């Protein structure tokens, strides 16, 4: 799952 | 392993340059919509900031996600408390959003939390908290809040924690260093250090009450569909 996941990567 | 080599002065400097931009802001529902819209936008910038916090990118992604999920509201509170510090009795959410205590009564149960936040702001003011201390405290919060809530079943997971506690040690040395430059006795330094870390304990408290309040407001259907904020909220 993720937005957090995507902005940290 | 950049983090552990940084000196006191390099740590403080590096933290002052990771500081996020101060955002401008744009009945009970509308008050909650106002505050959560700010919070949601800052979250985007808090992620950029966390990546610039020494030792943070060294963690696994799943642990980065874990620390931010645990600490985020604590991090918005300490920042709000800090910039309100010169504004007695007022909460400076944004440069165009300076809220009175009595403006907390717009929302059920919020004036209570405003009271807690303004008392913390007064404490920081009476202590003459420095900006260099603030950035140290906020990074401690990010690093320490979820460190105890990590998967304690893996050797890798046990190394992540050890690395986090070596970095937090660094920040303690950094705080001590700052207090010595300010010309404090050894006694006065470790007294100030403890007075500050004990405040992180009230901030964790304020954050627990605010998380309860926001989940309750979400249940009233008075929180807009801010995707990142709900993402953080729903990790509890
Ligand atoms: C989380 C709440 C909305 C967002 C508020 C906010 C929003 C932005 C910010 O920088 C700090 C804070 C601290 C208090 C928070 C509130 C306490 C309860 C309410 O639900």
């Amino acid at each position: 799952r993720x937005i957090l996941a995507r902005l940290l990567q | 392993s950049l983090a552990l080599s940084l000196t006191a002065d390099q740590m403080v400097s590096a933290l002052l340059d990771a500081e996020p931009p101060i955002l401008y802001s744009e009945s009970e529902a509308s008050m909650m919509g106002l505050l959560t819209n700010l919070a949601d936008r800052e979250l985007v910038h808090m992620i950029n900031w966390a990546k610039r916090v020494p030792g943070f990118v060294d963690l696994t992604l799943h642990d980065q996600v874990h620390l931010l999920e645990c600490a985020w509201l604590e991090i918005l509170m300490i920042g709000l408390v800090w910039r309100s510090m010169e504004h007695p009795g007022k909460l400076l959410f944004a440069p165009n959003l300076l809220l009175d205590r009595n403006q907390g009564k717009c929302v059920e149960g919020m004036v209570e939390i405003f009271d807690m936040l303004l008392a913390t702001s007064s404490r920081f003011r009476m202590m003459n908290l420095q900006g260099e201390e603030f950035v140290c405290l906020k990074s401690i919060i990010l690093l320490n809040s979820g460190v105890y809530t990590f998967l304690s079943s893996t050797l890798k997971s046990l190394e992540e924690k050890d690395h986090i506690h070596r970095v937090l040690d660094k920040i303690t040395d950094t705080l001590i260093h700052l207090m010595a430059k300010a010309g404090l006795t050894l006694q006065q330094q470790h007294q100030r250090l403890a007075q500050l870390l004990l405040i992180l304990s009230h901030i964790r408290h304020m954050s627990n009450k605010g998380m309860e309040h926001l989940y309750s407001m979400k249940c009233k259907n008075v929180v807009p569909l801010y995707d990142l904020l709900l993402e953080m909220l729903d990790a509890h």
